[PDB]
């Protein structure tokens, strides 16, 4: 599962 | 009468350095030794939460830059090949999007960022910063974090629903029972 984007 | 301190009184004062990469500087020169700084901050150890996880080796510091999460940077539309490359050769991949266009694939040449686990009240958070023209991954301690202590920072999982839901072991107060 790639790690997501509005992690950020 | 003898004073120890008479020869000392035009001596330059010492105390701890701080680390680079805790100072209020810019991200270039905090970048520049994270490398090297990282080694010593943190390790990969068995987790309670989930298999294996990222530990503070020596106390991290508020803010402090703590780990690149490393990998090569490749274009979204190549992630779906790549996976299936991987699965076919028994393979696991790792990969941390920077945007809706880009992502950071950690399989073949990634470090040990690849090991933080999910928490519902963490302890890091990440940024994206550009060096020389070079996109990368940065994780950033939400607050002090001890020697002992695990690194965890939200996946923040859209949230699915029925079924399709994975349960999450990050045993916080506040746990939102699924990782989605
Ligand atoms: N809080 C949590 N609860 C349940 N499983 C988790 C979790 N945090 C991470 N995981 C597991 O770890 C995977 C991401 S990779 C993190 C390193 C992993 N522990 C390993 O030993 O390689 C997730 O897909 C999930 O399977
Ligand atoms: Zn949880």
């Amino acid at each position: 599962r790639t790690k997501q984007t509005a992690r950020y | 009468e003898y004073n120890p301190n008479d020869e000392e009184e035009e001596e330059v004062q010492l105390k701890s350095a701080r680390r680079a990469t805790s100072m209020d500087l810019p991200m270039p020169m905090r970048f520049r030794h994270l490398k090297k700084t990282s080694k010593e901050a943190v390790g990969v150890y068995r987790s309670p939460i989930h298999g294996r996880g990222l530990f503070c080796k020596r106390n991290i510091d508020a803010g402090e830059m703590v780990i690149e999460y490393a990998g090569n940077v490749i274009r979204s539309i190549q992630t779906d090949k790549r996976e299936k490359y991987y699965d076919s050769k028994g393979i696991g991949c790792y990969m941390f999007r920077i945007d809706d266009s880009e992502v950071v694939d950690a399989t073949m040449h990634g470090n040990a960022a690849r090991f933080i686990n999910h928490s519902c009240e963490p302890n890091c958070y990440s940024r994206v910063i550009n060096i020389d023209g070079q996109k990368h991954i940065v994780i950033f301690a939400m607050r002090k974090i001890y020697r002992g202590e695990e690194l965890t920072y939200d996946y923040k999982f859209p949230i699915e629903d029925a079924s399709n839901k994975l349960p999450c072991n990050c045993g916080a107060k506040k746990c939102r029972k699924f990782l989605n």
